[PDB]
DNA sequence: TGCCCCCCCTTCGGTGCTTTGCACCGAAGGGGGGG
């Protein structure tokens, strides 16, 4: 085979990111799954002289014992041309989301059967650590096609098309989309029928080389006011300033007719009661919330964004936005986990659900802003982490100033 | 001898040519032992005279090494390595002797000159050239070049270990159950075969570094107890630091201060109870390296109090897999934590510190959350897991943080200990009004153009008040009309501002800050009884707020 | 008059916010220690 020449953007260099300190469980099997893939030549022992280095680290999911090398390739797919450009781009299809269920495949060994370009496999360096310093580092870098590189979809994208075929001639009903190393399959069977034209799918694909999703059940959870039969001077502060923050999304929203029932200065607790003016204005807004902001639409030429919010008793809220106060869904997460005593946990699950949500339903992850301070979640959120894929994020202190959300 | 391992190929940056700086001229008597260093390199190879094609340079000279007679040779590759590619360093971390396991017999070897026995590519050596004046520059003098790695370049280092790692692997795979810890050229051997055959496979592993050409001398290699290691004492039982002795002066100086504060740090791995923020105090709002600087008073307790830990004898002890990891945490004041961690009571494998003051805004809680991240870091770093925990904090206190605080917040599997001073939330904020508590409305404005603000209140019992402020900002008036509240309310007070600045420190219930302004106001919630605290906002005619806003204008 | 690595404490300067200072964060100075 031939290889693909692939290039960086103009101006930038590779990625220089350090590798960050790993348990003992997860360096053994990165060095039981690298070695096996030297053997294989699909990954080559390099020197110090490559400047370019990648974090590695390793993830187990519940149902499947068997570890997986996970690269965070983050940074080098943000350096590496896009394939829009070159037009060697996969497209979406927007019927994945209206389907039953949808069942994630991960099929990145596909990927390790074709030649990367000579020239831009330095840049795919990685570093596995020692316990206690023991030793340096052992540096390895990919000969073909890496998982988690953006650049992989794209070249292999036409071998994925006549590998899948047969399967898409003979069940036309049914929506394949890559994502990167994934393949996210939807269809309407029954539970028990959907999950048998899986593994047929499975096995045509093994002859040449996660949980079901349920999109229909993926509600929005709007802004809501709260009723009560008496009213204090404090619940009408609180409401006056939830719907002023809300005249930014909404339209037609209006607080003259609550403000001035505040009119004085009152104490916090006074029972202060509704005008007809008042319940006119409330019923009112509280329909504007009803049903969903007239005039929002996706633009796959711009990035999405998500904000989540700890809201208590294992519940967290979430929007996904490209312009600020233009929503494309608001939503409500919550843990099933049982434990009921991990914080981080929970927020990194919401992660990956919300991000997966954005997958089925625009084919490309969020840049995710949380709600959490830098160091903790670096302390620990590899310890959750189940997907093959990593999204974007920054890490944000706001305090509510509205409970906007609930 | 040099090794046969082949060469590691080593670049320029591109657009950069080679250095080309005179050597600083020096005298005849230190040129001809410059001149007769090199003539030995050059019999063993490691180096080869060059001349005027070359157009390189760069300049030479010598430190005394602590060999009894031995010398250090270097030159000065500041602007070669400039002009260097950029290398990805494989040396990650340094061993901890608290990560050995007990071994039945060990060994310490050291290669000798490690550097110059690795090779250097081939194309690149011209860029190493250096000369040595001759009749004080009257003649051109002798030219040599590297032909091994230099002591000095920036690629020097990994290259050097990175050929060790190699030279080793193959005796690594052969016998899997003999302990290698390998640091640039020192290597530490620990096996659990009786010393017989041990012997066997020490004098086998130094034959196989010959053959690939690295000595290892007699005079560096240990083969009893205690070994020298890392800058620690090894014995079969326990391991001490080699011995810290700080400086003791009349009048210090900023910079012997600096190396007071080192040095305490490097003991604080295994002697308990180390601080050192008042002695650190004294470097704030400095402009000298000799800059004389008096103790304060807590200064010289500080020092006394580490001086008293620091003369009595301890012992860290090796790590047993069979057996849990137990980290244990103390609170010390103003911001700092001391912590051991152990396996069985009263045997601790290390001892540490965690004293960083991260945000303008905290309290002890977030704070002991940081040390059990630093802790669990470091553990994973040493030992490849994260300890369980015994903390001076109680579920109640713990489970209170964790809910009326807004960002995601986790702490792993801890048993609580009752060690005080405990760590606590120092005031809680009530979740809903308080009947029979007066309303402040509080408000502050600035002009940014003037500096000049105002701040003040208006109240439901009907108490208004107005101070003006001189030198402020827009963000301290808003704080300041809140310090002007708490200041003339009751035990139980509630407040409305529309400053969702001031909320948002606030509501983090912080007991410490960088702020005088700030810390006036946590003395202030600490002496409440209850308080409410709510947002609306500005400019909207809102009952109460806009009262007082009209009154600050 | 040199090089590489880890740690801590201080200081400085860039970023972004529906800002006009503020809080955050990474880099560079100083020190310890290893080779
Ligand atoms: N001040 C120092 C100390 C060490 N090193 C590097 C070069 C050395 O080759 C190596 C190891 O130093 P050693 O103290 O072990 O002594 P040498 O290797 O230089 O010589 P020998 O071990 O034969 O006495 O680390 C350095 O560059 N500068
Ligand atoms: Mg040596």
């Amino acid at each position: 085979i031939e290889t693909v020449p692939v290039k960086l953007k103009p101006g930038m260099d590779g990625p220089k990111v350090k590798q960050w300190p790993l348990t003992e469980e997860k360096i053994k099997a990165l060095v039981e799954i690298c070695t096996e893939m030297e053997k294989e030549g699909k990954i080559s022992k390099i020197g110090p002289e490559n400047p370019y280095n990648t974090p590695v680290f390793a993830i187990k999911k519940k149902d499947s014992t068997k570890w997986r090398k996970l690269v965070d390739f983050r940074e080098l797919n943000k350096r590496t041309q896009d394939f829009w450009e070159v037009q060697l781009g996969i497209p979406h299809p927007a019927g994945l989301k209206q389907k039953k269920s949808v069942t994630v495949l991960d099929v990145g060994d596909a990927y390790f059967s074709v030649p990367l370009d000579k020239d831009f496999r330095k840049y795919t360096a990685f570093t596995i650590p020692s316990i206690n310093n023991e030793t340096p580092g052992i540096r390895y870098q990919y000969n073909v096609l890496p998982q988690g590189w953006k650049g992989s979809p794209a070249i292999f994208q036409s071998s994925m098309t006549k590998i899948l075929e047969p399967f898409r001639k003979q069940n036309p009903d049914i929506v394949i989309y890559q994502y990167m190393d994934d393949l996210y399959v939807g269809s309407d069977l029954e539970i028990g029928q959907h999950r048998t034209k899986i593994e047929e799918l499975r096995q045509h694909l093994l002859r040449w080389g996660g949980y079901e999703l349920h999109p229909d059940k993926w509600t929005v959870q709007p802004i809501v006011l709260p009723e009560k039969d008496s009213w204090t001077v404090n619940d009408i502060q609180k409401l006056v300033g939830k719907l002023n923050w809300a005249s930014q999304i909404y339209a037609g929203i209006k607080v003259r007719q609550l403000s001035k029932l505040l009119r004085g200065t009152k104490a916090l607790t006074e029972v202060v009661p509704l005008t007809e003016e008042a319940e006119l204005e409330l019923a009112e807004n509280r329909e504007i919330l009803k049903e969903p902001v007239h005039g929002v639409y996706y633009d796959p030429s711009k990035d999405l964004i998500a904000e989540i919010q700890k809201q208590g008793q294992g519940q967290w809220t979430y929007q996904i936005y490209q312009e600020p106060f233009k929503n494309l869904k608001t939503g409500k997460y919550a843990r099933m986990k049982g434990a009921h005593t991990n914080d981080v946990k929970q927020l990194t699950e919401a992660v990956q659900k919300i991000a997966t949500e954005s997958i089925v339903i625009w084919g490309k992850t969020p840049k995710f802003k949380l709600p959490i301070q830098k160091e903790t979640w670096e302390a620990w959120w590899t310890e959750y982490w189940q997907a093959t894929w990593i999204p974007e994020w920054e890490f944000v202190n706001t305090p509510p100033l509205v409970k906007l959300w609930y | 001898p040099i090794s046969p391992i082949e060469t590691v190929p080593v670049k320029l940056k591109p657009g950069m040519d080679g250095p080309k700086v005179k050597q600083w001229p020096l005298t005849e008597e230190k040129i001809k032992a410059l001149v007769e260093i090199c003539t030995e390199m050059e019999k063993e190879g490691k180096i080869s005279k060059i001349g005027p094609e070359n157009p390189y340079n760069t300049p030479v000279f010598a430190i005394k090494k602590k060999d009894s007679t031995k010398w250090r040779k270097l030159v000065d590759f500041r602007e070669l390595n400039k002009r260097t590619q950029d290398f990805w360093e494989v040396q990650l971390g340094i061993p901890h002797p608290a990560g050995l396991k007990q071994k039945k017999s060990v060994t310490v070897l050291d290669v000798g000159d490690a550097f110059y026995s690795v090779p250097l590519d081939k194309d690149f050596r011209k860029y190493t050239a250096f000369t040595i004046p001759s009749i004080n520059n009257e003649t051109p003098g002798i030219r040599y070049q590297y032909n091994v790695l230099p002591m000095g370049w920036k690629g020097s280092p990994a290259i050097m270990q990175s050929s060790m790692t190699k030279i080793l692997e193959p005796f690594r795979k052969q016998n899997p159950d003999i302990v290698i810890y390998q640091y640039v050229d020192d290597l530490y051997v620990g096996s659990d075969l009786e010393i017989g055959q041990h012997r066997t496979k020490i004098e086998e592993l130094r034959q196989h570094l010959l053959r690939w050409g690295f000595t290892t001398p007699d005079k560096k290699h240990q083969k009893e107890p205690p070994f020298l290691w890392m800058g620690y004492e090894l014995h079969p039982d326990k391991w001490t630091v080699q011995p810290i002795v700080l400086p003791e002066k009349d009048s210090w100086t900023v910079n012997d201060i600096q190396k007071l504060v080192g040095k305490l740090n490097w003991a604080s791995q295994i002697y308990a109870g180390i601080k050192v923020r008042q002695l650190s105090k004294l470097l704030r709002g400095t402009k000298a390296l000799t800059e004389v600087v008096p103790l304060t008073e807590e200064a010289e307790l500080e020092l006394a109090e580490n001086r008293e830990i620091l003369k009595e004898p301890v012992h860290g002890v090796y790590y047993d897999p069979s057996k849990d990891l137990i980290a244990e945490i103390q609170k010390q004041g103003q911001g700092q934590w001391t912590y051991q961690i152990y396996q069985e009571p009263f045997k601790n494998l290390k001892t540490g510190k965690y004293a960083r003051m991260k945000g303008a805004h905290t309290n002890d809680v977030k704070q002991l959350t940081e040390a059990v991240q630093k802790i669990a870091t470091e553990s994973i770093v040493i030992w490849g897991k994260t300890p369980k925990f015994k903390l001076p904090i109680q579920k109640e206190t713990w489970e209170a943080w964790w809910t009326e605080y807004w960002q995601a917040t986790w702490i792993p599997e801890w048993e609580f200990v009752n060690t005080p001073p405990l760590v606590k939330l120092w005031y809680q904020l009530e979740k809903e009004p308080i009947i029979g508590a007066e309303t402040f409305y509080v408000d502050g404005a600035a002009n940014r153009e003037t500096k000049l603000g105002k701040a003040g209140y208006v109240t439901d019992r009907g108490r208004q008040k107005v101070v003006p402020l001189t030198d402020t900002t827009n963000q301290k008036t808003e704080l300041q009309a809140i310090h002007l509240a708490l200041q003339d309310s009751g035990l139980e007070v509630n407040i409305v501002t529309d400053s969702q600045y001031a909320l948002g420190i606030i509501q983090a219930q912080p007991d410490k800050s960088e702020s005088e302004l700030v810390s006036q106001i946590i003395e202030q919630l600490i002496k409440k009884e209850k308080v409410y605290l709510a947002w609306v906002p500005a400019h909207k005619g809102i009952g109460g707020n806009e009262q007082v806003d009209k009154l600050v204008s």
